[PDB]
């Protein structure tokens, strides 16, 4: 005997991590800091025209479009391109224990996809570029569409996941103005990563 | 006793354990199969999260039983 209680469990990923580190001025971010950032930023713009037109998915959902087991990719399709789904989807793509990307894929034209990747690295590395193909791939989309777009350089080997997260930020709110649709709409050059404003979110959250 | 950790990506880590075992002692098993270090490590069974120091008995985890494995994802 002795039952144990499974009456409706999370799915494992939004299992909430106790022992998650505090971010300082020097870590790399976490998978757990980004999800805790976007999931107040969506509360955030929360009652704002068109904001209904955003998700900001998981980086561990990214991760098993590509799993090897069909009935958790399958799971990834269902949380990342349902009908019931906003069409501008932002993807955190990882190489595992070494940079932070950023993948948009824009669904409002349903005989024509939109793919934007950004990456802050100075000398851009072909594998990062890999693993934003594996994701559209997985999401039905040809990944030779997928565009290459710029965005500040970091100049520092930490802050990546900064520029991931202001580059959510700054997206998010030009589609809240209309202006992601203007020339050079999307374009992130001239972003600011800001990691003491990013620590403030994280904290009075 | 042999129990099942799954990851994320659909691999399945098959482990021989003992009931006695602590967390942390079945995560350096899992460090030794992967190359994973235990500072990465979460993991998940019935919706919960292992505290590094109970036992598997603790839990009530019986022999084939099923654990997620999720990672802490860094850059």
């Amino acid at each position: 005997p002795e039952r144990i209680d499974v009456d409706n469990l999370p799915s494992p990923q939004d299992v909430a991590d106790p022992e998650l580190p505090p971010v300082r001025a020097t870590s790399w971010l976490l998978d757990g800091h980004l999800r805790a950032y976007t999931d107040d930023l969506a509360r955030r713009l929360r009652g704002e025209p068109n904001a209904h037109l955003l998700h900001f998915a998981d980086s561990q959902v990214v991760t098993m479009l590509s799993s090897a087991d069909p009935d958790q990719q399958a799971r990834a399709q269902r949380l990342l391109a349902g009908d019931d789904i906003p069409p501008i989807v932002f993807l955190p793509i990882n190489q595992p224990n070494a940079h932070w990307s950023l993948l948009v894929v824009d669904r409002r034209n349903k005989d024509a996809v939109a793919a934007y990747h950004y990456d802050s690295m100075a000398q851009k590395d072909p594998q990062q570029r890999y693993l934003a193909d594996m994701a559209a791939y997985h999401l039905g989309l040809d990944y030779q569409q997928t565009h290459e777009m710029p965005i500040a350089i970091q100049s520092d080997g930490y802050s990546c996941g900064d520029h991931v997260l202001t580059g959510i930020e700054v997206l998010a709110h030009r589609v809240l103005d209309g202006t992601f649709d203007y020339a050079g709409g999307r374009d992130l050059t001239d972003i600011e990563p800001d990691r003491g404003l990013i620590r403030d979110r994280l904290a009075q959250a | 006793m042999q129990i099942f950790v799954k990851t994320l990506t659909g691999k399945t880590i098959t482990l021989e354990v003992e009931p006695s075992d602590t967390i942390e002692n079945v995560k350096a098993k899992i460090q030794d199969k992967e190359g994973i270090p235990p500072d990465q490590q979460r993991l998940i069974f019935a919706g919960k999260q292992l505290e590094d120091g109970r036992t598997l008995s603790d839990y009530n985890i019986q022999k084939e039983s099923t654990l997620h494995l999720v990672l802490r994802l860094r850059g």
